[PDB]
């Protein structure tokens, strides 16, 4: 829900900035001529930035040691084999690379094995200025690293081709993360339409980070891998750790927990890491089953939960959700649905987004500025009008100031 | 991995714990290069066989290079 | 608009659960040793679940009947052909498979022809526990079925490779579906800013299902194919059939129809199955043309519609929309824009989402708690203050209780 | 933010309409028999529409000039080479095409080099009814054009295969575009929760077009290329040029500028074309650095900006954003945060979306209908009740109409 | 390209100018055709070599054609 | 297919009827296996030709297997 609080980056501004640098006439030669015939220099340029460079395919030479070993006794003959194969499959790579940039207009991700080979990838990961915890991590998860990398077509010149490659740096590793799953909480009372609901909007991934918490509102900009979560900080907000107080006591004075109000009590489920939340409302059929032996729990209206120990499946309405079979312990923490603490009669109809205390404020606003303007109207059938400004000194009597006659 | 989860009945929400971070904070950029040759057409009349199939994978080469050139001279988009 | 009412599943929890099972040391052998040399067993495992298994590529043997038929009189020679070809192109497949899992970190969809061949796919579809209506359906639409399938890299062991494949079950077939298209309805009156609008938010696909209606708010999680709609129930809510009452009479007492209010009267079009809705507001140029002969209708402000019989194109502002040429009959049901029934002066400014009756309630709230607190203020210029608590018994006179002197 | 104001088209309604036409028995032959043996006709059909057609692969002949040149002295022999190669790689193309339609169920984009070759693409671009400014544009950006094109599998018959191809027409070219970037503007005052914010919601691309302005709310349905923006008008609204008045003076009487209100003062950055906006709130650490030499500006709470001249990086919280290095001049236009003009005490809590004047109206509503109903309640401790309707003519005295006795 | 940008402090917004349009307004549709042959199995016992590799790229051909046929007879989706 | 549509002027909405369901309700999972061999390097000095091209498609094989191994031992993501 909270993705519209994200800022907005420019994912390949760094790669493109390296590219821009390669176009200063002198700069390419400097690269070419520094890979003279080492295959991995670390050139520096006109602005004088540290460009680790890396030649992965010499075809100038390979073709100019069989333009020569074939421009002589061909025309024309049969040569042999070995020299086709070695080529065939070098050129091949370049064709793959070339496809990729063609269809993605010069920018690709994940970064392919043709764009950079495990062999090549693992060297880079090896001379990287990073700790060994990182080196290992990247090394045990190359296809993930590929998925977080971009490749950028850069220059094609007389006889150089360069592209920039943007590899993830994992500056934060092995800190404790967690995932918050939420579903709508409503009253379950009987006349369709009388009901009110509230949904914590603060779902996503959360990871401890540099004393604060990094929060990811679109929980699918994070890929889990057994028990490691790969995220990208570009799609995160930095929050006080107090945000976790929302899972301890949603009313806490230290952090103002985000919710959404409505009257739309419709049924659904959220499948968690080790079970299912079920928000069953109205006439909906909501169920949970174990595979071998069918339905084993039937849900009542309101919001409830089953672990994955024994359950394989959960059905809500006409939607069958398979549950994750991941091993872990769940714990069902009993408590009173907080929607039960609110008078429907001055609950906010819909509120895109608010916080617990914002709702509280509106409710005061409404409570107060009703009953003051009500014990105001609890002084009526008991006030009296102005007797004319033409000198008249009547004496209050009858529901009118009549032409008197009795006790004066 | 000691993955655990708590459901909160008060608020219809649940938290799964036990996970370990790997966050992309930054980028390593490095230039990747490929040395090319350019050739004239200077080929052959011929042949027997195994220079007919060599010339082909080399029509292909020129094709590739042609496309990349065609990725002419502007910013690529994020 | 209504996608945020979806719950949230875990698409490959079933496939992954099968995978988890394959890692119990004994389990693989059981698979291997049950495909002894049949090519399609139906093994069972430690928990004892029904794993239909299926060997699609024997290369152990094929390579260990030419490690042997080549580790002998090579070193070294030329053998022949036929044995390359048969291999060349077996291995090839494995390379494709291997690419796919490499770039998608071990999970793919649509499921490719290399991951499972039509030949292989059609057998599976054939021993499936499903009716023949289904078998036919899947059979006449394999690439759709591919598009709804996931493939999951699972284990690579000494000499087994397994991946799980998740195929759609179509448990609901040939029931009547329909599509609801909506556009904003506004007042067309003249001073920019005075206007109000309302948009039914309940757009999507709808299909009859088990006595209820399955509704799909993101109409692009459904692929039409002539006159068959492929949807996935994971992205649906289960509603009472009464929901179709909203297309009969939006004010009906049986179902509370969802709308959105605003003052943002901007122009647009929605291209339907057999025509175009046009919501033309302000200075916008809105038009419809037939191809051969140009503009043939010019729209007035407000919301209107043309069928595709004769029209090829519709233009709104600077946006040219081609219309679908699908054959069908349209019917224009005349009626009075409901936005005409509402006083702008107490219409809700914006309301992310509400229902017809929620709006009605707020409007009462506003009507009432204005005119009561107004025929309250229709008793002023006619009430009188407290005469001092120092014993004074004056007699109302002049707009003040003066020092009297005339009739006592 | 404004994408939900888009209408909704049907991207391949034109291509599909051509397809539908090809299925009228007579129609295909007409195509076949009009490409007799020219390779690019311009057939017309039963309805009589102008179908530019184009045969790109004769394999009937090629295979029926070596079914013949091989069904004779094979069975069986070795023939030569040249005739494999020429085939090998013709068929190859068809396999690629065939993959593509297989995995995308018969509809592809970008349109590939196998689906249409540069060679083929550039001819089409050449006999197109378009000016030469266009021809050049398309010609210098084929992979972009590919990215905006769809290809549509159409018919496979006895020995014809056709697919339709949908190429972009760029009917608007070289007009001035611009990009609006926005971030939240809030009060920076000290007790967490007291703050209010506002965000202009009107971000996107904007281009001058036919006297109006085309606006694109999802700024990623537009691809920049140095200084040319490729957009698609399907995802745009047509606005009065007055919309640019919002960047001159957001309060202007000529156009009602769109904003969103909240109390959610969380920190972020938006990376612009030539710098960074920074919206730093609360305890957040917000910074900007130059690469060689580290932090060089530290932001105060509120919303501020740095150009890319000298800056390489900006950090907000735990998010590091690289800045775009594009050359250009920025200009920081000083002015007073408009959020400073609003009383928090009657600011709207949250409002999904509104306009400056809609907010103004609500604020009046609130200002007014508080202080009228307040200088109403500034007449209390000073009104008096009804003396009984049983004839009594008392004389106001004491805070009650007592049994009098003194001056009558 | 004279790309310029203005930041507005009043409203926390900024405008980058200097760009040139290329808007898709419309479409060029054209039919693209490929002529096919259909063959019986009428092949060979054999061989030596270079008709074993020709027949293969032709098993492949029939495979392709088989798939496309399998994209049977309904609307493709946008 | 008798596809029909009604436009409602009261509410600026329209309904297209005549369609038939095919809803994914569930899943068929089945294990797909491939038997592999593992080889030493035990090859050859040589050759003539058609074991130079066989050994290659077999360098390739080992390459593939190497990657899949590299998809090491964790959950794949939905």
């Amino acid at each position: 829900f909270l993705g519209f609080l994200l800022g907005v980056g420019s994912a390949i501004a760094s790669g493109v900035a390296v590219c821009k640098v390669l176009h200063l006439e002198g700069e390419v030669n400097k690269i070419k001529s520094a890979l003279l015939s080492t295959n991995k220099a670390v050139v520096s340029l006109s602005n004088g930035v540290s460009v680790l460079t890396f030649k992965v395919l010499d075809l100038k030479n390979y073709i100019d040691k069989q333009l020569l070993p074939i421009l002589n006794k061909q025309s024309c003959s049969i040569s042999n084999i070995e020299t086709v194969i070695e080529f065939q499959q070098k050129n091949n790579r370049l064709l793959e690379i070339t496809r990729e940039f063609s269809v993605n207009a010069g920018v690709t991700t994940p970064v392919s094995t043709y764009m950079l080979t495990n062999s090549e990838l693992l060297s880079l990961i090896n001379d990287m200025p990073i700790t060994n915890d990182q080196k290992k991590l990247m090394s045990n998860n190359v296809q993930i690293v590929r998925q977080q990398s971009y490749s950028i077509m850069c220059i094609i010149k007389e006889e150089v081709l360069a592209y920039v490659v943007q590899l993830p740096l994992y500056g934060v590793i092995d800190t404790p993360c967690w995932k918050l799953h939420t579903s709508p909480l409503c009253t379950t009372n009987t006349k369709e339409g009388s009901n009110i609901c509230l949904t914590r909007t603060d779902r996503g991934w959360y990871c401890d980070n540099a004393g604060s918490v990094s929060f990811f509102p679109q929980a699918e900009t994070c890929k889990v891998q057994s028990n490691r979560v790969f995220c990208d900080t570009m799609n995160s907000l930095t929050l006080p750790s107090e945000v976790n107080l929302c899972n301890v006591d949603i009313f806490n004075p230290k952090y103002d927990c985000k919710i959404m109000t409505s009257k739309t009590d419709v049924s659904s489920s959220v499948i968690t890491s080790l079970g299912a939340i079920v928000s069953c409302y109205g006439k909906t059929k909501c169920t949970a089953s174990n595979k071998n032996r069918g339905i084993i729990k039937t849900f009542s209206n309101g919001c409830d939960y089953v672990s994955n120990k024994g359950v394989d499946t959960v059905s809500v309405g006409n939607t069958l959700y398979y549950v994750n079979k991941q091993e872990g312990k769940s714990l069902y923490v009993k408590g009173e649905p907080i929607i039960n603490f609110y008078d429907p009669l001055v609950f906010p109809s819909h509120q895109w987004h608010a916080s617990i205390s914002q709702v509280n404020e509106k409710i005061n606003q409404s409570l107060a500025f009703i009953r003051k303007s009500d014990e105001l109207l609890s002084a009526i059938g008991g006030y009296i009008p102005e007797a004319p400004r033409d000198g008249q000194a009547y004496v209050r009597k009858d529901g009118e100031w009549v032409l008197l006659s009795t006790f004066l | 991995q000691n993955i655990t989860e708590e459901f909160y009945q008060s608020t219809c929400s649940a938290v799964s714990k036990g996970y370990l971070s790997a966050l992309r904070t930054g980028w390593y950029t490095s230039v990747i290069t490929i040395e090319l040759s350019n050739i004239k057409e200077n080929k052959c009349n011929g042949t027997d066989a195994k220079v007919k199939l060599i010339k082909q994978e080399l029509d292909k080469y020129k094709n590739a290079v042609t496309e990349l050139q065609l990725l002419m001279q502007s910013t690529p988009a994020t």
